């Protein structure tokens, strides 16, 4: 490895390399001005950042001794043997020329001593402590560690003179992504098609050992694809085929598309097919939706430039079955952002204030790995109007209610992290939620017209084979006040009717492909149990909702300046 | 001569729980 | 047991064997293309699919030294014993030749850090980091992992570097289940009539070791009925019929369900009287998706899942959910009404996802929610803890049946007998499609329960039901059931009164016109007239919507 | 919060000890309502932690305790929720109240979301002020938000078409024009007189009250 090879971080490379390198190249600087350098680095961040590689890199970089402990290496079974060779370390490493001392894994040797209830942890914590700084500090020897938590940390080590100077080695951005893509595919024999930017682009969360990752299995399936009937021969490989192996954009795509940010492996939401086309009618909250979640991602320069934020959260309410988790699952397929998915109650426990940890174990990852969507399914359940919970159950609810307030809006790095709700009963949602800058925009998602009616069933039929004759506009006109759970409920008792005359005329020739398509006495044998799903009294709950959000909106319509 | 060995296994933790009442 | 012995998963199989494999065999390909190849295996899925079973096939096959560590073997208590244990291990490993390391069960050892307690724990997670990834960390040395519970894992595990895929080895298909019968029927000798396709479409939820027991049972069936029989030449006479087979598989269940399997109880759509419009649209409505996917694949839609039976107390809604889990192919979880309720915060749903998870995961399954009553009720009740939780456990019912979720044919049938009373987005098409009727039967129905009931009894040849079934003209299937009882007991009353003279000094070996007319005197047409009225009035109701 | 037992009123502890060790320190509790509510209510707890937790909170900000220049600040909008014993003069003594902004509050709040962002030379913010009557601070800021989106909207179509063969070098009054149509109020007249009549009653309980001399 070299200086090359870690890349993403410079500006935590320099920070590094000042006191790593400066002081043992030319002294003389330090010597003018009287005061000696930095003696303690501290690299934190999530895990693959590149903490290790940087460790590596400056043993490969610099002539000086160095030495690596490992976290759990010092310590023995006998009495008194771990600070002995906590001891034997650091007067090996003291008695060369100016050396270096990389421990790895500190959170392990160096637990706070007051949280700890062992003995032999808290004498290698004081052992470590005196060695770092005591009578007869140090001799120009620097110590570097490694953590994947700095809170889990003995505060006496996080001190000046022990480890003074934290570097912060965090998630890359774009340019270094493309960075890191550059540095791993530099060795390979690439194709001739690939546009490293736009790799760099459409990966969001990736932490630089993710990338790493996606290279080799892309290379895995472009071998796999020149391997699985060019030459598959167990003996030998003739050379003409090593000749032809560049892993094409295809296959980087294809890539891209299977992993995931290791980051959020454990949330990885299972596959689903649902597309823009899929979604009939609501072509107004459609390309709303596309510019909330598209413009802030692929422009940022525009907004920097207007030097505002964009909107970011949104509400779906309306009659049940209408379209609302449908469209989320069409954003989660296609949008380019991270997607979180949970439903409603799904983040409950019995234990005190765990509920209050997951809420802010997702949130946290949501912006870790931002951009990212996180759908919130069924607020009624979880965010429900704060006091007004009289039967107590214990008061959990409202501390719920509060950690989402406050968490989504709140002392924090105002990243990209979009929030859609869906429910069906918004006047149960409290207040205090409901406001812009959490919620923005509250989007009525109301019943089908006869157009919206229309698209949804050619939607909904847009792959099954259909008569020639059929027409569907009769359909449309004829109910006038369907939702789309009834058009797919009539959708699907003509396939019923369909595959039973299938299925008989099937037996009966055996006995002794008939039809190839539904057909529109199928549609009118359907059409006879048709029901509709929502009653008045509930549309009439929705649209009294609705004509008070617009008696909050019609104050204006158009104006004078 | 003979020789000791040191040794910290574990301990026990007191956990809480909430209800609900009706 | 080699790769052969390993059946039902061709994916994972192939995932698992190139990076094994080829990086050992040719490595030149690598050299060429500059990149190194993956090192590091996390295999997961529910417990007993053949995880430990390919890790042995990889092991016996390839060339390459084979180190077994398991979980809490390493584990000690003396100070920095376990982290030598994991060292020792690890060193001796790659001091050989290149070899690969299996560590059994890897979430026992390595929990998440932030959440325990321990400090042992804690260090030999971070010597399993530090062994996986550092200073020079690996050198043709592939590490393979073995768990049931991923989540339950330090996400600083899960990273490239230390496992670079995460392989899914779950349940197998239909076709898959057919391998693994065929691979375990190899060498025990079968008898030609059973043919093992339709053994394999009958299961549904078997994996593995499933099947390995369904076989083992089988067999020992065949030996316990010929054994008994009989008190050299029995050897040459061993041979497991399709009855066998048969027996283990009404017997069995698949063990993700065995904790919720159900008392059998003998039911056959014979055994329940009219209600044949409705019979045959629930047969069509659940054998259809089943037995006949090319269709629906052909035609491009999904089937319809849900189903509603309501009406009066007693019509036979529990008896046809009884009927289907007798004749219908898929599993079956049957659930009380309020039985999954709990009084602790976030259970009662955990206990709602918990069932879905189970039922969607042994697809294709039927849930019989009964007595909606209680789970469902209506949303927005009055305020406080009269609806605190019987609106999160609506919302996780609402979630759970419809929305972030693939279809996975799973088929809730429900039971009530207020309807009115339900949240309206549960009776939503794509929840609960159908909103089936059950009535109170007529004339004809009504003699057709009675031909029901009096299916296996000894009768009277010059008896008939006709003036029964006419007599009663309010009735139900329970009122008729009350009958028959009254006229067996009188019957057998009658019986033991000759009995017990005959010993004092089969007499009556049929039921008779006079011990019906004496057992019908008293009855009791159960279902009041308001009741009825309410019914007709929400069933008018629905038509009218209709 | 936590699970265990007694790790909660640890954490408050240690983070007023912090807070104390580092004076003067400011110390920002937002939502005192989710932590600090009246005792007693709840008649299933999980062991009373709430009431424990509250007791800490009032035994560490007076009790045997010097007065080391530790300011403590709470921001809550449900004040109903808050125990009494918190709210006594010599833990957190001043109740700000912040109202609905006035006329030239809402002047303020546009030109101060508006300090870093091009606008047309002629456009008069008077007129948005005098139209918002009920609005609040995040409200202005999703009208502004609004006119931001349609000023970027028309420029991507406008370098779209250029591509095809600054544009729109600042938002305009069309992209307010367009922007105010969808504008709502996030607070309703309920809460509006909830707060009302909470101000009241602590009015009322200032007394006979007025330009009194001694
Ligand atoms: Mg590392
Ligand atoms: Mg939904
Ligand atoms: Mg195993
Ligand atoms: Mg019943």
């Amino acid at each position: 490895v070299g200086y090359d090879d870690i890349g993403g971080c410079r500006k935590q490379m320099a920070q590094i390399r000042e006191m790593v390198e400066l002081p043992l190249r030319h002294p003389q600087l330090f010597k003018a001005i009287g005061i000696k350098p930095p003696r303690g680095v501290l690299m934190y961040g999530p895990p693959g950042t590149g903490k290790t590689l940087m460790a590596r890199a400056v043993a490969n970089e610099t002539g000086a001794f160095f030495f690596l402990i490992n976290g759990p290496e010092v310590m023995s079974k006998m009495a008194g043997e771990s600070e002995s060779n906590l001891r034997k370390a650091f007067e090996e490493a003291e008695k060369n020329a100016p050396a270096i001392i990389f421990i790895d894994e500190i959170d392990s040797i160096a637990p706070k001593r007051d949280k700890t209830n062992g003995e032999v942890e808290r004498r290698v914590v004081s052992q470590l402590l005196t060695l770092m700084d005591g009578m007869k500090a140090r001799s120009n020897v620097v110590v570097i560690a490694a953590t994947n938590r700095p809170n889990s940390i003995d505060p006496a080590l996080r001190r000046f003179g022990r480890f003074d100077r934290e570097v912060d080695i965090g998630i890359p951005d774009a340019t270094g992504r493309l960075e890191v893509l550059r540095i791993h595919t530099k060795n390979m024999k690439l194709a001739d098609d690939v546009d490293l930017e736009a790799l760099a682009a459409e990966t969001h969360g990736y932490v630089g050992a993710d990338i790493a990752s996606l290279c080799s299995e892309a290379a895995m399936q472009q071998i796999r694809e020149k391997m699985d009937l060019i030459d598959l021969d167990e003996d030998e490989i003739d050379a003409e085929v090593l000749d032809s192996l560049g892993v094409t954009m295809d296959n980087f795509r294809f890539a891209l598309g299977n992993s995931n940010p290791s980051a959020l492996r454990e949330t990885v939401v299972e596959s689903v097919n649902v597309t823009w086309d899929d979604v009939g009618g609501l072509d107004e909250i459609k390309e709303e939706l596309k510019e909330t979640v598209e413009y802030p991602v692929l422009h940022p320069d525009q907004y920097t430039k207007f030097g505002l934020s964009p909107s970011k959260g949104v509400l779906f309410y309306g009659p049940p079955g209408t379209g609302k988790t449908l469209l989320a699952k069409a954003v989660a397929t296609e949008v380019s952002a991270n997607f979180i998915s949970v439903k409603g109650p799904e983040l409950l426990s019995m234990w005190y204030g765990e509920s209050e940890s997951n809420i802010r174990d997702i949130f946290d990852k949501a912006r870790a790995a931002a951009p990212t969507v996180v759908f919130l399914d069924e607020l009624d359940s979880i965010a429900k109007a704060r006091g007004g919970s009289l039967g107590d159950a214990g008061g959990a609810s409202d501390r719920v209610v509060n950690q989402l307030l406050t968490e989504m809006d709140g002392m924090n790095a105002k990243k990209n992290v979009f929030v859609i709700g869906a429910t069906n009963r918004p006047d149960q949602i409290d207040p205090a939620i409901l406001r812009p800058g959490r919620l923005d925009q509250l989007i009525y998602v109301p019943l089908p017209d006869e157009n919206a009616r229309l698209s949804i069933l050619n939607a909904q039929l847009r792959k099954t084979p259909l008569e020639p004759g059929l027409e569907l506009t009769a359909i449309a006109k004829a109910t006038q006040g369907f939702s789309g759970a009834d058009l797919l409920y009539i959708v699907q008792r003509a396939a019923k009717y369909a595959i039973k005359d299938s299925i008989e005329a099937h037996r009966q020739h055996e006995a002794e492909d008939p039809v190839p398509y539904i057909t529109k006495e199928h549609f009118a044998e359907a059409m006879k149990t048709a029901k509709r799903s929502v009653s008045d009294a509930e549309l009439r709950r929705y649209e009294a909702y609705s004509q008070q959000m617009k008696a909050s909106r019609g104050q204006f319509s158009n104006f004078n300046f | 001569a003979a020789a000791a060995a040191a040794a910290a296994a574990a301990a026990a933790a007191v956990a809480v729980a909430v209800a609900v009442a009706a």
